[PDB]
């Protein structure tokens, strides 16, 4: 037997092993996040015990056949993947100590909950009590209290994990030859050897601070156009030149500030393209909103989902007996089993993130047929993207006149097309500089950039810098408010998020020139066009056997993010707010804060 | 959530 031969008899072995296993420790994270009870987490405990090992042994088998010996580029790659030692090199015990800080770190923000100053018998959490505070509140005090007693009985808690945390996650990168942890993430986006598609990791940090440039200006008009709607909605608390405080914008970070819409709606008048009231008013349910999904995704050519999709989904919050999850996810675990599990609402938020989850399953579903390591998205941001697009064309006013939630007597002019521009900037352009701004903090404390004693120094006056967003309330270095976010205390890479919004653009662009859309690309719906739901599968199918770049490549022409598509999208918004800031000042002060 | 990587295999719920 040859070397590849070899190869071929062990990759065959190691894929059929992997799908059993792997639907397994699926089932049993499934019935966790499902059903949260002590026995479940036992097992998922136990599972994900089983899964690590399992992978550890067959990288160690997978080393012997060498990769110069392989011909073969489908068993090539899947040796690649194999071959990475990722967390192993650290020690047995080493290894524990930070599995158990993650784990504490997990524990600590969900069950993490503040008490009101008096009558502190009665407690909230932040998944509702809090968010809906920081969703809903117009009582800047209240917003206040929110932001500071989470950050502070929380965070402070997360302080010294995250502390140990840095360590060891550097510590096991560069026992991979990586810089550090940051490096170690940037990975993801890494090609070598494919003949000038190649990417390097140093290459991601020059091309989102590139792209960020561009975006800058569009962000500054709409920051300071939200400035000023904002000082009409919390009079005396905000300075025209200032930047905007932390608790006042719409969610428990400003990670999106899609709550401001109604405050920030230019042309109140036009009829509401928030379509949560005529959801309502209709009667809509979660099974209405996934089956309206499911027909988007049928109108362009693509399956529409298996019965064991609505059999074995949850698509409601089961009650207040079994706590559950209630993070949005598309669940693939193989042999054919494909799920969702949303505690899904009666709003156009969650209409559109159905249509966002049910565009994972139909990417999952499209690669369904690759080996085991390469059915996964091209890169971290490829799957985000995927979705993002169908929510793009699910928001569009032409889309929610077409299945009733605008009147069938409705009419777009100029002003509803600002009223949906802005509201898709709230969400898309306002989340860029967040997304980039706290990625960045991670990514120089990882390197080293930043001291300890400078941690919540540095944090915040990147946020003054580059969000624009100031803190209400001092804090010292016994917070750690990053970590006040789940992404950041479960271990998230977060730079997907910034790539995904410039990939979506892209695709939308090409599918639109496939639907041979004819006007502005913010009007353009690809439902009913089975031409853009092709080239959409053409790269869906193609699962990760080839290069994020060339993928890119294969639908929008282009081997690298572009930031043009973006603004192109939001051009005439672009406009009307430079307009409508030629009074107001544009930019703003590091120095003001709400304190001093 | 598990995970089909071996970089990656399990991320926390
Ligand atoms: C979720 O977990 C609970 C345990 O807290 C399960 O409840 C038990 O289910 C068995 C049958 O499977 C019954 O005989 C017990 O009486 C139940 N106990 C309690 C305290 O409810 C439940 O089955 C799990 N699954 C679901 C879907 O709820
Ligand atoms: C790499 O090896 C795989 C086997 O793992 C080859 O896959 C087979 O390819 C032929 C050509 O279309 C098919 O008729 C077989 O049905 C495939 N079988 C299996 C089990 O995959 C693949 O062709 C090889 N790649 C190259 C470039 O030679
Ligand atoms: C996709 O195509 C279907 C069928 O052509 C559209 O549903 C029709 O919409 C027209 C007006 O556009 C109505 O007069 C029909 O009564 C609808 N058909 C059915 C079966 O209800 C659907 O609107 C199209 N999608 C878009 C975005 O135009
Ligand atoms: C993994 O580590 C082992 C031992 O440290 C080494 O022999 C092997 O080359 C490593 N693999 C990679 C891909 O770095
Ligand atoms: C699923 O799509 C098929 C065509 O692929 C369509 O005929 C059918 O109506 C859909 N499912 C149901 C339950 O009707
Ligand atoms: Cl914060
Ligand atoms: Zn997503």
């Amino acid at each position: 037997s040859t070397i590849e031969e070899q190869a071929k008899t062990f990759l065959d072995k190691f894929n059929h092993e992997a799908e059993d296993l792997f639907y397994q420790s699926s089932l049993a994270s499934w019935n966790y996040n499902t059903n949260i009870t002590e026995e479940n987490v036992q097992n998922m405990n136990n599972a994900g015990d089983k899964w690590s090992a399992f992978l550890k042994e067959q990288s160690t088998l997978a080393q012997m056949y060498p990769l110069q010996e392989i011909q073969n580029l489908t068993v090539k790659l899947q040796l690649q993947a194999l071959q990475q030692n990722g967390s192993s090199v650290l020690s047995e015990d080493k290894s524990k100590r930070l599995n158990t800080i993650l784990n504490t770190m997990s524990t600590i923000y969900s069950t993490g909950k503040v008490c009101n100053p008096d009558n502190p018998q009665e407690c909230l959490l932040l998944e509702p009590g809090l968010n809906e505070i920081m969703a809903n509140s117009l009582d800047y005090n209240e917003r206040l209290w929110a932001w500071e007693s989470w950050r502070s009985e929380v965070g402070k808690q997360l302080r010294p994990l995250y502390e140990e945390y840095v360590v060891l996650k550097n510590e096991m990168a560069r026992a991979n030859h990586y810089e550090d942890y940051g490096d170690y993430w940037r990975g993801d986006y890494e090609v070598n050897g494919v003949d000038g598609y190649d990417y390097s990791r140093g290459q991601l940090i020059e091309d989102v601070e590139h792209t960020f440039e561009e975006i800058k200006p569009l962000y500054e008009h709409l920051h300071a156009y939200v400035r000023a709607k904002l000082m009409n909605a919390y009079p005396s608390y905000i300075s025209p030149i200032g930047c905007l405080p932390a608790h006042l914008l719409g969610d428990m970070w400003g990670r999106f500030w899609t709550n401001l819409y109604s405050l920030t709606v230019p042309f109140g008048q036009k009829p509401n393209i928030d379509v949560t009231d005529a959801m309502v008013d209709q009667a809509w349910d979660a099974q209405r909103i996934f089956k309206e999904a499911e027909k988007f995704f049928v109108s362009v050519g693509l399956p529409n989902m298996t019965q064991g999709f609505w059999e074995n989904s949850m698509l409601t919050d089961p009650g207040n007996v079994q706590k559950a999850v209630c993070h949005p996810t598309a669940w693939d675990l193989g042999k054919g089993d494909f799920r969702i599990l949303m505690c899904t609402k009666v709003t156009m938020d969650d209409f559109l993130t159905a249509h966002h989850e049910m565009g994972h399953i139909q990417y999952d579903m499209a690669y369904a047929a690759q080996p085991f390591l390469l059915r996964n998205g091209a890169n971290e941001g490829f799957h985000e993207a995927v979705g993002e697009i169908m929510s793009l064309s699910a928001a569009t006013p032409k889309h929610l006149k077409s299945i009733g939630l605008l009147s069938p007597d409705f009419q777009e002019d100029n002003e509803t097309e600002i009223n949906f521009l802005l509201k898709q900037a709230l969400t898309i352009v306002g989340t860029l500089p967040f997304t980039y701004m706290l990625e960045k903090w991670r990514w120089m404390v990882f390197k080293g950039e930043i001291p300890k004693d400078q941690w919540m120094k540095k944090w915040w006056e990147m946020k003054r810098e580059i969000v624009g967003v100031v803190e209400p309330v001092p804090h010292d270095e016994t917070y750690c408010d990053p970590a006040s976010l789940f992404h950041v205390s479960n271990d998230y890479s977060f730079i997907r998020y910034y790539t995904r919004t410039l990939y979506q653009f892209q695709f939308q662009e090409a599918l639109c020139q496939a639907a041979k859309h004819e006007g502005p690309l913010h009007k353009c719906d690809i439902s009913n066009s089975t031409e853009a739901g092709q080239k959409l599968f053409n790269m869906l199918r193609l699962g990760k056997s080839e290069p994020w770049t060339l993928a890119l490549e294969n639908v929008v022409g282009a081997k690298n993010m572009n930031v043009r598509p973006l603004l192109n999208y939001f051009e005439p918004l672009f406009t009307w707010l430079k307009d409508q800031n030629k009074n107001s000042f544009v930019g703003w002060s590091t120095d003001w804060s709400p304190y001093a | 959530y598990f995970q089909r990587s071996v970089r990656l295999p399990y991320l926390r719920c």
